[PDB]
């Protein structure tokens, strides 16, 4: 049977880049092109493969990363790139091979009021590395004294919101994004296209 | 032996639209990806586009996105480019590339031989074929004049007379008219015995026409 | 957007020398950088494939390396018909496919004095009402000629317009031709009609002239 | 007791290179968003570069190139490499913690160091009294100067009320040269010593004037 | 690439009276991206507002902040003098981008000059140079005529004027005009005199000192 990439794409909610969502896709055939051909991206790039010759190839495993970024941000979810998104949330590495897939999401995760639902990363000592996670929500020390927890002068909450609201700028508008990883190991590929 | 023959190309007001097309042969057509690319005259090279092996997945560069459109018959082994809501700055050749299935990614292993797109609100107009005489060899040629747009292909004989023959570039003179010069040097000889005429053909206006230069 | 840079952006070498292009991408692309040949005139033709793989059919002379940032192509021994425009074109980016400035590669030989002939426009010419006077420099090296037109000793600069052929593949010369164009009334105003040429193979200016109706 | 100390600023020739510092105390700049914004003379705020706290660093287009952002985490110092700099680059710098986006502003800021790119070379200022006669005047004249700025206090601080820099004007020769008065009660003339403390910072010119009656 | 601009670009209001200062964005900017900075002049800027309507920490409450999309403001109630300087909006998008800031002059009644004058300094004379110094002080308007006469001739090209800002605390300005001269050139003449006009005196006020007394 085929690999559930709907389960990923048609999702009614998105996490937030920090606490991205990540889904192993093993042991099923893939079939890309019904999936490339579904709904309309305005974001659609390749790296290390080619998006029609994935029905040709067979892999271990399958990784399918899903997040909710800005509009101004979908630049940092390439290789090579640094960022706020790509330095604290989600890290791709410099030799990515697979594919990076993002939509415009405001009839979805925009409310009036403002959608504070998703949050980002905003502090950090060091930048992430390629596909690590981060969810820790532990007071950031950004002086000499200790914070023990307590939100304050050079002491912060390490995570921001998005807040988004239908009516921003696309650059503010919020974006839903899927990464496709293709892992290859020395061991009998279970996704073949 | 992998052949793509090219055809469409011609003159086209900014705005209008154009369709190119690119015949395959000799391989498996269908079960490869297909390109097109561009080249302003002077400038470098464009990726346009890609359609999958089937015609199902489609990419376009951010240039023609939205305005450009490819497409494939797999049944007549034919590729298409459908170029509506034509810019001045699309005016380049366009080359039909077939994508090589060596690696997970994509490269052009064999090209069309180019087709000549020309976005422009003037008219076509036929060229004027007057003969430069000769005066140890000689030389002759023929003068094309005033036509509009790129290109005119100039031979002699049909194809016949190889040696010796230089076709210049053309010219835009101030008329914004082009013209276009081609020689050929031959024995002084054979001057009064041997016929020499010059074949130049105009497909943008569709206009052929033969010339004999004596000296 | 991966932006390639080739150097250098152009080059002179002699049949049989060595030589080596540079192109490097603002980013690591891994492998998949491919390298095109273009003749003048002509569609460019796949040379080599993911850093260093011949394509099938291209001469032994042509080889490739590198990887991450910088590659070379390599012709080991330039042959005449070799004088192109070369790209190189990454693939890592597989929907953003991007090419190279482009290195133009000129074939080096030893000074070509040039054939220099000059033609009267045609009778069919001004019967129209123009008149074309065409001077032909035939086959020299290097590019760089001078052409001046003199119109009864008079310069002239603002009637005519050069073409030059692309080098030869055969004995890697060129060509010039010159074209004065001028009004019919602007041409039996006046008699002499000179064409001069100065070129490094001429030790001193050839000029070519003729006298209108002589 | 938060501070961000700036140094590093003064004449530098057009071409030449400069790096500017900023000492920090009350919080730690490797832990920390660090920016640099400059504002050219009568001008308005620009922002040059930041340094995230991971390490990663990036530019205005107006610097792309020729600026260099770093910090020392041991010394607790910012620092701003600035390459081949042209008259656009005359400007008063700042550092300051944050990169302006939401919680996340710039904040603190210091006090900024002035950059003058200029061909002419640093000269050092003469101090000369402007003696008084219900209320006097007196005051120090600072003249022949390059390149700015100059600070002037009155007695080292103790003396604000009604003391008045006034900005340098640009004289004929190419040195600068501005005034600071301060105006008293006519009656602490001969009981109140006033010291004016002359400061030209480009080249440690530290200048104290006893200004008395003639 | 949201481009922000500040409008007015000047401002003149009494103290006490309320100040409106705009921001407008071509596109619509989420509030929270928006800030304040206020920059006294010879200092730093500080921030005055953030998220467009947070009153940074130690900052009046007279200063307050709204507006949201296209359409940001800051209000000054209760304007002080104290607050003469220029006002920056800022934001985010791909970068920090500031707006073309906007000045707040303070208006007052008019006030006229204390003229002042001081003769070069006998060590600056010992140097070859004489610089002739005329103290304008606390005044309004701006406007002001200076005059140099020596020897009752009426100077020009040798004198160089500066005014300094709105003064913080009583919105006047002040002035000083320096004729310079060599010590030759100086020692030639007795009376050194520069002529004050300005609006606040009924007739122009002239000082003078005789050089040697
Ligand atoms: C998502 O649902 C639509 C129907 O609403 C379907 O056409 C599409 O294939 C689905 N996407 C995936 C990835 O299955």
């Amino acid at each position: 049977n085929l690999c559930p990439f709907g389960e990923v794409f048609n999702a009614t909610r998105f996490a937030s880049v920090y606490a991205w969502n990540r889904k192993r896709i093993s042991n099923c055939v893939a079939d890309y092109s019904v999936l490339y051909n579904s709904a309309s991206f305005s974001t659609f790039k390749c790296y290390g493969v080619s998006p029609t010759k994935l029905n040709d190839l067979c892999f271990t495993n399958v990784y399918a990363d899903s997040f909710v970024i800005r509009g101004d941000e979908v630049r940092q979810i390439a290789p090579g790139q640094t960022g706020n998104i790509a330095d604290y949330n989600y890290k791709l590495p410099d030799d990515f091979t697979g594919c990076v897939i993002a939509w415009n999401s405001n009839n979805l995760d925009s409310k009036v009021g403002g959608n504070y639902n998703y949050l980002y990363r905003l502090f950090r000592k060091s930048n992430l590395k390629p596909f690590e996670r981060d969810i820790s929500t532990e007071i950031y020390q950004a002086g000499s004294t200790p914070c023990n927890g307590v939100k304050g002068f050079n002491c912060y909450f390490p995570l921001q919101s998005y807040g988004f609201q239908p009516t921003y700028g696309v650059g503010y508008q919020p974006y839903r994004v899927v990464v496709l990883s293709f892992e290859l190991l020395h061991a009998p590929a279970t996704v073949c296209g | 032996e992998v052949q793509l023959v090219e055809s469409g190309g011609g003159v086209v007001q900014p705005g209008r639209s154009l369709r190119l097309s690119c015949a395959a042969s000799a391989f498996t057509f269908s079960s490869y990806d297909m390109h097109w690319v561009r080249q302003a005259p002077g400038k470098g090279l464009e990726w346009v586009a890609v359609i999958s092996y089937d015609g199902s997945n489609k990419y376009y560069a951010d240039s023609v996105k939205g305005r450009f459109t490819i497409s494939r018959d797999n049944s007549k082994n034919t590729l298409y480019l459908q170029m509506n809501s034509l810019r001045a700055e699309d005016t380049a050749v366009y080359y039909c590339a077939k994508d090589g299935g060596k690696l997970w990614v994509y490269y052009f292993d064999y090209w069309g031989q180019g087709t000549l797109v020309t976005v422009s609100s003037a008219s076509t107009k036929g060229p004027s074929v007057f003969p430069l005489a000769p005066s140890g060899t000689a030389a002759l040629g023929c003068l094309v004049k005033d036509y509009f747009p790129e290109p005119v292909t100039v031979s002699w004989n049909s194809g016949a007379l190889t040696s010796g023959v230089h076709t210049f570039p053309a010219v835009l003179q101030s008329s914004g008219l082009y013209s276009l010069s081609s020689v050929v040097t031959v024995p002084s000889s054979s001057l009064g015995t041997q016929t020499y005429i010059c074949n130049v053909n105009h497909k943008p206006s569709n206009t052929k026409v033969d010339k004999r230069v004596e000296p | 957007d991966i932006q390639m840079t080739q150097s250098p952006s152009s080059l002179s070498a002699s049949v049989g020398d060595r030589v080596t292009i540079t192109c490097r991408a603002s980013q690591s692309i891994s492998s998949y950088l491919n390298w095109y040949q273009q003749k003048p005139g002509k569609a460019p033709k796949l040379l080599i494939y993911a850093a260093s793989s011949l394509q099938s059919g291209v001469p032994s002379r042509f080889s490739g390396s590198g990887s991450g940032t910088d590659f070379t192509l390599t012709i080991s021994s330039l042959q005449p018909e070799d004088f192109a425009t070369y790209y190189c074109q990454q693939s890592y980016s597989t929907l953003a496919l991007t090419f190279g400035g482009g290195t133009k590669v000129e074939i080096k030989r030893t000074v070509a004095a040039p054939s220099v002939f000059i033609f009267p426009p045609s009778d069919e010419q001004l019967k129209s009402g123009t008149a074309s006077v065409v001077c032909l420099l035939n086959n020299f090296y290097p590019r760089e000629a001078k052409v001046q037109w003199k119109v009864d000793n008079a310069l002239q600069s603002g009637n005519s317009q050069e073409s030059v052929t692309e080098q030869d593949s055969k004995d890697s010369t060129y060509s010039l031709s010159s074209t004065l164009t001028l009004s019919k009334a602007d041409y039996e105003k006046h008699k002499v009609y000179a064409c001069e040429v100065t070129h490094q193979g001429l030790s001193s200016p050839v000029t070519k002239s003729f006298n209108r109706g002589e």
